[PDB]
C-alpha cells in the first residue's frame, strides 16, 4: 500500500501570482521496464465532481490550461500554476495509480483579495412558520473577505449564544468574497414575548461593529 | 456526460444500488471507476471494471464487499456495496476512462450521488419565504431568503426563478440540528425589480420527492 502525502494543506495567494505544491509518495512510481511516473493530478471545484489534469506527472490533459505544470519523478511530485486565477479555487489532489489507486491528502487553494465588508440583512420570521408554532430569526452577512468574522445575536439587549445555527459558504469563484448565514431558532412563545432582535457582526473591515435590528411590534 | 442514480436513504446493515449511464458513447469503449468523498473528507477509490469482458478489482479495503457489473445493452454501469455501516455515507462518483481512443486520455465524470447510511426515516423540507422586514427598501438593492428546514436527508436543490435568477444568489451549505437538516438561500435584486416583478425561489428534495414553489411576498 503506498501513502500519498501533499504540502501545503492550503494557501492562498492573489491572482496572477504562481503556486506550487508538492506530493510525495512512500514508495517510487517509476516503473523500471516502462520508464513511466505513475501519477496524476486532479482538481475539485467547490460542489463540482473532480477533474483529471495531469497524468503519467507529466502529460497535460487535452483542454487544460498551459497554465498547469506537472514535473517529478520517482517520489517527489509537484504541480504548478504560472498565473493564478479567481478560476483555480479548488482542492488539488495527487494519485498513485501504480499499485491499486490511492488519493492524497489534498492541497486547497484560497484567493487572496481586497479586504470587503459585509451587506447585512435581518429577517423577521415568516407568518407561515409562526402559524406552526416556530419562529426562526435570520440574518445573512454577503459578499465579505476576510472570511474571519464574528456574530453575537441580541434580544432586547440580551446575548443569545445558545440555539444558533451558523453556514459559510465556500469562496465565491468570481469576486473571491465569502457570505454565511446565522439562523436563530425559537419557539412561537418565546418569540412574542421579545420586542428587539438584533444581529451585531464585527470583521476587521470596521473599528465599528455593524448592526442590524427589528422589533416584533412594527408590521 | 455520465448520469447516475438519484440519492439514497439506507439503513445501516442493508445495501445499496448505484448506477452510471451514457447515451453519448459505448460503455464498452471505457473502463469504469468508482470514487467516493466522505464529508468533509478527501477522495477514496474503490475500483475499476472493464465492461468489454467483466473484469474488475476493488481496494483492500472495499474487498468481497463491492460487487461491480455492467450492462452494456443500456449501457449502464452497476456498483454494488453490502454490510453498509454509517461509515459508507458519503458521494460517490463514477469515473469512464479511456486512452486507447486518441492521443490523449478520455476522462469523463458523473454528478455524483449522495448515500447516506441512517435508522432515520427521510423527513420532507418545510419551505419558508423570507421577505424583507418594513425598512429595506428605502435602498437600491434589496435581498430576500429562503428557509428549508427540517429535512433528510442530503441534498436538495434551490433555485430562483427557474434559473432566471443566479448571480446575486448564495446558497449555504446545510447545518445538521437534532438529526434534521437546515439550509437556507438568498438572492440580491435592484430594489425596482421586487416587488415590482414576482420573486420565487423553488426547492426540490429528490429523497421524498417532494417539489415546492414558494413566492416571496412583501409584509
Amino acid at each position: 500500500d503506498i501513502v500519498m502525502s501533499q504540502s501545503p494543506s492550503s494557501l492562498a495567494v492573489s491572482v496572477g501570482e504562481k503556486v506550487t505544491m508538492s506530493c510525495k509518495s512512500s514508495q517510487s512510481l517509476l516503473y523500471s521496464r516502462n520508464q513511466m511516473n505513475y501519477l496524476s493530478w486532479y482538481q475539485q471545484k467547490p460542489g463540482q465532481s473532480p477533474k483529471l489534469l495531469i497524468y503519467w506527472a507529466s502529460t497535460r490533459e487535452s483542454g487544460v490550461p498551459d497554465r498547469f505544470t506537472g514535473s517529478g519523478s520517482g517520489t517527489d511530485f509537484t504541480l504548478t500554476i504560472s498565473s493564478v486565477k479567481a478560476e483555480d479555487l479548488a482542492v488539488y489532489y495527487c494519485q498513485q495509480y501504480y499499485h491499486y489507486r490511492t488519493f492524497g491528502g489534498g492541497t486547497r487553494l484560497e484567493i487572496r483579495r481586497a479586504d470587503a465588508a459585509p451587506t447585512v440583512s435581518i429577517f423577521p420570521p415568516s407568518s407561515e412558520q409562526l402559524t406552526s408554532g416556530g419562529a426562526s430569526v435570520v440574518c445573512f452577512l454577503n459578499n465579505f473577505y476576510p472570511k474571519d468574522i464574528n456574530v453575537k445575536w441580541k434580544i432586547d439587549g440580551s446575548e443569545r449564544q445558545n440555539g444558533v445555527l451558523n453556514s459559510w459558504t465556500d469562496q465565491d469563484s468570481k469576486d473571491s468574497t465569502y457570505s454565511m448565514s446565522s439562523t436563530l431558532t425559537l419557539t412561537k412563545d418565546e418569540y412574542e414575548r421579545h420586542n428587539s432582535y438584533t444581529c451585531e457582526a464585527t470583521h476587521k473591515t470596521s473599528t465599528s461593529p455593524i448592526v442590524k435590528s427589528f422589533n416584533r411590534n412594527e408590521c | 456526460q455520465l448520469q447516475q442514480s438519484g440519492a439514497e436513504l439506507v439503513r445501516s446493515g442493508a445495501s445499496v444500488k448505484l448506477s452510471c449511464a451514457t447515451s453519448d458513447f459505448n460503455i464498452k469503449d471505457y473502463y469504469i471507476h468508482w470514487v467516493r468523498q466522505r464529508p468533509e473528507q478527501g477522495l477514496e477509490w474503490i475500483g475499476w471494471l472493464d465492461p468489454e469482458n467483466g473484469d474488475t478489482e476493488s481496494a483492500p479495503k472495499f474487498q468481497g464487499k463491492a460487487t461491480m457489473t455492467a450492462d452494456t445493452s443500456s449501457n449502464t454501469a452497476y456498483l454494488q456495496l453490502s454490510s453498509l455501516t454509517s461509515e459508507a455515507s458519503a458521494v460517490y462518483y463514477c469515473n469512464a476512462i479511456s486512452t486507447t481512443r486518441d492521443y490523449y486520455a478520455l476522462d469523463y465524470w458523473g454528478q455524483g450521488t449522495s448515500v447516506t447510511v441512517s435508522s432515520a426515516k427521510t423527513t420532507p423540507p418545510s419551505v419558508y419565504p423570507l421577505a424583507p422586514g418594513s425598512a429595506a427598501q428605502t435602498n437600491s438593492m434589496v435581498t430576500l431568503g429562503c428557509l428549508v428546514k427540517g429535512y433528510f436527508p442530503e441534498p436538495v436543490t434551490v433555485t430562483w426563478n427557474s434559473g432566471s435568477l443566479s448571480s446575486g444568489v448564495h446558497t449555504f451549505p446545510a447545518v445538521l440540528q437534532s438529526d434534521l437538516y437546515t439550509l437556507s438561500s438568498s438572492v440580491t435584486v435592484p430594489s425596482s425589480t421586487w416587488p415590482s416583478e414576482t420573486v420565487t425561489c423553488n426547492v426540490a428534495h429528490p429523497a421524498s420527492s417532494t417539489k415546492v414553489d414558494k413566492k416571496i411576498v412583501p409584509r
